[PDB]
RNA sequence: UUAUGCCAAUAGCAGCGCCGGGCAGCUAAGUUGGUAUGGAAGAACUGCUGCUUAGCGGGAAAUCCUUCUCUAUACAAGUUCUCGGAACAGGUUUUAGAACAGAACUUCGAUAGGCGGGAGGUGGAAGCACCGCGAGGUGUGAAGCCAUCUCGUACUAAACGA
RNA sequence: CAAGGGUUCGGUUGUUCGCCGAUUCAAGUGGUACGUGAGUUGGGUUUAGAACGUCGUGAGACAGUUCGGUUCCUAUCUACC
RNA sequence: CCCUAUGACGGGAGUGCAAUAGAGAACCUGAGAUCCGAUGCGAACAAUCAGUCGAAGGAGUAGUCAAGCGCACUCACUCUA
């Protein structure tokens, strides 16, 4: 739903930059920290820590995504519904067959700095688990992760 | 113990609302809310 | 219950909105007595066909009753007029499948319901006001010949420094009880009339002494 | 329906005095949600003026009291409503003032010299007809 | 001059009772003030009314004021003398109650140029 | 027991004065209705492939979805129709109710009262006639009354000229 | 493996425990300030009286026994309906 | 003396070195706690010894001065967050 997925870019400042993080389906944390930077504007020189100049960074195709080891069926997500007793728990297989966007959204949410600009930063983040995005007509800068991936290999 | 802050906050939402429509005996003097027996004619 | 009413293999047909008239007592051919409720359907009609295409969801907007321009508040006079649909006492929406989709302006009635099968009602029940425990939840109470200022009250949450003054979401005396409570999987409809469009049900349908009930499950 | 907050003996033994005074005098000024209550005894004591038999007179002897407002009823209120079928009091809402926020209300009869809302004319009732249930009024627009 | 002033001293009805009603006409037209006052029930309204009408009359008898171009600009209360007294309780424990008194002030000015907003209302 | 002189028929009071009844309302000792299906993941436990790394399937009143309830202050704050003198507000009630709230009615009107008709409860009115000295009985007579329920009627109070 | 739902009445004792009688699908083990008195009870037990046995040479005590022995709070806040 | 109030301690007029609402009667000077105000900014999606340091803002806005009547300085200044 173009409306319900185009988000609230009618709320931020728009006039800075649109950038695209397309995980090629490799790795959660190494996508994540890169995001938590770009989506915190600490990567350009004019940083000043009492403000939000987070650029728009848009992640693409969270269906094609890779998380190594066998955490997939081991690391659940835990959450407490207030009502005595309850602890609603959900494995990552469940989470990924449900909506593989929420996963990374929550992860970077936790990585971002623990202050009340955190929500007011995620207000500058949008996701499609496809390559199909309606935020194309805007000035689109696809982004490249650092050239720092030696990728040690094992028998 | 609890100060102007809470005291004002509690006495406020008990504020006086100006009364709506209010009619007067066009010539018979008094003023009144609707549905009264001011007068006769 | 299948192969009846008017649909294909599997769907949900729309619900029909009626009025609790009272209760009485019938009998069967095997000479046994069943209580009876009479639900009056006031010429319910279709007033809006909701659309996943245009709006987003599949819903038939059945109106019930009769109302007058001196009784409607203009924002709905406009609705009814734009639909071009006779005036009704209360509106109600139902979500029903892609099939079982009706034309704007087709009236409904009790022959929509095949006898002998079941229904699900929903009647905004008969609250009692700001009741207290021992009736709101069937709590007990301390004796009436030993204990003072408790003869009819309740207990106390678990409580001590652990669970620190944190009464979990418990059970206290509370406001009224008027709400909508289904009677799931009702027992078969005795009889419905061609004219007069009533219908008798085995009994215990929620809702007031009139003005409130919905029906579905068929 | 009202209790007025009074033991059910004292409540009657007040309402009697109130209707009786409402008949001795012609107008009274009383708390509305109690005028809304004499609104019934006044009429059911007018009906006995209209009937006037020995039975329905010795019955009114119990409900009215104080003075011979009994005779006042039987003699003038009958003869002034021998036609008026129902509705024998006006119960206007003057809310004059009290010091207790208690509303106040004029209550007095209808076809007198100087009433408060100059009445409609006492028309005899039309006679009953069989009720029907067509439910045929579409009220479309 | 301007800001015609009318006070009333020794109003023997407590201040949190007087200001409660004064806040109703805290800032609007004198006519509708005198009108909402006589349809409120609270029995501070009679003194608040005495005061606003006395202000209007003083504003007239002093030159340069149109008692229809008037509207109360400011008005408030203020505690005055209250002659304390003893207060009794069970168990011989005593206390004190203070019969209160207060003053009220009203300060009016012409409706200088705000009719233009008012008609817009 | 006190009063209406007395008879007659009523009233007050005895914390309904005490009895026998008692509709609507409320309640349960009464009556209903539920204690399910379908779907996924998957416990030990079980099998079979494998190819020695692994592959999948059954597999529990268990977990999660489907029913019921609550929800857009769901701050990515959602969608549809319609009103624009529109929504309110006030007044008569209410199947709703502590105020607020909801819902009904607001004079081209049944909103409540009132009056007529029934229903529904008590259970043979008074006066009159008879039988007996009386206590008292029988007829006139399912009489007499009426808290509620329905049904007729705007007769009262709910328009509105702020 | 499993906490989803359950886990009874009555007899003597203040009893927790426990014994018992009658039942059930079963009559679970601990935590929760040995949950819970600004919710209730107040029987035990730790005030003053009184008495029995024992100890003290008396005044008195008894981790022995029996009888009787005022239960305060108008809810600010957090929590919650 | 007038003016609105039931009634003025009120408001004017007036005496007075005093404006006497900064001597109006308990009456000089009149302070802090306390209360109601008026203005300017902030304030109903953001959690706590309530701040300190930074700070986008908003607002009220001064001056000197050759140079030209502006602009460009006074890190202008003051509140605010």
């Amino acid at each position: 739903l173009k409306k319900a997925v185009a988000g609230i870019k009618r709320i931020n400042l728009d006039g800075l930059r649109w950038r695209v993080f397309d995980a090629r389906g490799q790795v959660l944390g190494r996508l994540a920290s890169q995001i938590s930077t770009v989506l915190q504007a600490k990567d350009k020189p004019t940083y000043c820590p009492n403000r939000d100049d987070g650029d728009i960074c848009i992640v693409l195709n969270a269906k094609e995504i890779g998380f190594t080891g066998r955490k997939l069926t081991d690391k659940f997500y835990r959450w407490h519904t207030g009502y005595i007793g309850h602890l609603k728990e959900r494995s990552l297989k469940d989470q990924m067959a449900k909506d593989p966007t929420e996963v990374i959204r929550k992860a970077v949410w936790r990585m971002l700095p623990s202050n009340n600009l955190r929500d007011d930063r995620d207000r500058k983040l949008r996701i499609f688990e496809g390559g199909e995005h309606p935020f194309g007509d805007k000035p689109l800068e696809p982004f490249v992760m650092p050239p720092r991936r030696v990728r040690e290999m094992r028998p | 113990k609890i100060s102007k802050h809470k005291r004002g906050i509690r006495n406020g939402p008990k504020a006086l609302k100006p009364v709506p429509v209010i009619i007067r005996c066009r010539s018979c003097g008094r003023v009144k809310l609707p549905h009264f027996f001011c007068c006769s004619g | 219950e299948a192969k009846q009413g008017e649909m294909s293999s599997r769907s949900k047909r729309t619900g029909i909105i009626a009025v609790k008239c009272g209760m009485t007592a019938l009998w069967d051919k095997w000479g046994k007595r069943i209580p009876i409720s009479i639900l009056w359907v006031d010429d319910n009609i279709v007033s809006q066909v909701k659309t996943v295409e245009k709006e987003g969801i599949f819903a038939l907007q059945i109106g019930c009753g009769q109302k007058k321009p001196k009784h409607l508040s203009k924002a709905v006079v406009g609705h009814f007029r734009a639909q071009g649909v006779p005036l009704k006492r209360k509106l109600r929406e139902f979500p029903v499948t892609e099939d079982a989709l009706l034309p704007v302006g087709t009236s409904l009635g009790v022959r929509h319901f095949v006898p002998g099968q079941y229904v699900d009602v929903t009647g905004i029940t008969r609250g009692k006001g700001f009741q207290g425990c021992m009736k709101r939840h069937g709590f007990s109470g301390m004796p009436a010949s030993h204990g003072a200022s408790l003869s009819h009250r309740s207990g106390g949450s678990t409580g001590q420094r652990d669970a620190p003054g944190k009464v979990f979401k418990g059970r206290k005396m509370a406001g009224r009880m008027g709400a909508d409570q289904r009677t799931v999987k009702n027992v078969w409809v005795y009889k419905i009339d061609p004219a007069r469009n009533l219908m008798w049900v085995r009994g215990q349908v929620p809702g007031a002494e009139g003005n409130f009930v919905f029906i579905k499950d068929a | 329906f009202r209790k007025l907050g009074r033991p059910a003996g004292h409540r009657m033994s007040m309402l009697r005095t109130m209707v009786s005074q409402l008949v001795k005098h012609e107008r009274i000024e009383t708390t509305v949600t109690k005028a809304k209550e004499v609104r019934r005894l006044a009429d059911n004591m007018i009906q006995l003026g209209k009937e006037g038999s020995l039975s329905a007179a010795r019955r009114a002897a119990g409900f009215v009291r104080g003075d011979d407002v009994l005779h006042k009823i039987f003699t003038e209120l009958a003869h002034r409503y021998k036609d008026r079928a129902g509705g024998y009091t006006r119960l206007l809402r003057t809310r004059i003032r009290v010091g207790d926020a208690a509303p106040m209300a004029y209550i007095e009869f209808i076809d007198r010299e100087n009433e408060l809302r100059q009445s409609k004319p006492a028309t005899p009732q039309p006679p009953q007809r069989v009720p029907l249930d067509p439910w045929e009024r579409s009220r479309l627009t | 001059r301007q800001k015609v002033q009318a006070v009333l001293k020794s109003i023997k009805q407590s201040p949190k009772k007087v200001n409660l009603v004064a806040a109703l006409v805290r800032g609007m037209r004198v006519e509708d003030a005198l009108m909402q006052l006589q349809v409120t029930v609270k029995r501070a309204s009679q003194t608040v009314y005495r005061v606003i009408h006395a202000a209007r009359a003083n504003a007239t008898h002093n030159h340069g004021l149109d008692p229809d171009r008037l509207l109360v600009a400011e008005a408030f209360v203020g505690k005055g003398l209250f002659g304390k007294k003893v207060a009794y309780h069970a168990k011989g424990r005593s206390g004190i109650i203070s019969i209160p008194r207060c003053r009220l002030t009203v300060i009016v000015r012409e409706t200088t140029a705000e009719e233009e907003a008012e008609i817009a209302r």
